[PDB]
């Protein structure tokens, strides 16, 4: 009602937008850790699969 | 009879060192297949590499 007391969405949006960050954040951080792109099961199971057969 | 010997051993070794030029199963140097075909757009299109069995 842009003078509510109990809610605001631009809190809401603003977190969401946050935990995106964080969350690619963490993905290149285990990019850097390992020092490869497909380092578990979680990022491509084919090619993870391959490689380790290989 | 040596040099017949020697003859055989080096062909023996041609056909191993050809049997085993195989990456993720799949090969260009073997006869298995005819031809690969590899990603080369966005749309679907092929990049096509012919089999040269040696």
């Amino acid at each position: 009602a842009l003078n509510s007391i109990n809610t605001n969405a631009g809190a809401m949006i603003a977190l969401q937008n946050l935990n995106g960050t964080n969350s690619e954040l963490t993905t290149v951080q285990q990019r850097i850790n390992t020092g490869k792109k497909i380092a578990s099961a979680k990022d491509n199971g084919a090619i993870w699969a391959t490689a380790k057969n290989q | 009879n040596a040099l017949k010997s020697d003859f055989d051993s080096l062909r023996d070794q041609i056909e191993k060192a050809a049997t085993s030029a195989k990456f993720n199963g799949v090969s260009i140097a073997d006869g298995s297949t005819t031809k690969l075909t590899f990603l080369a757009n966005s749309d679907g299109s092929g990049f096509t590499v012919n089999a040269k069995t040696i």
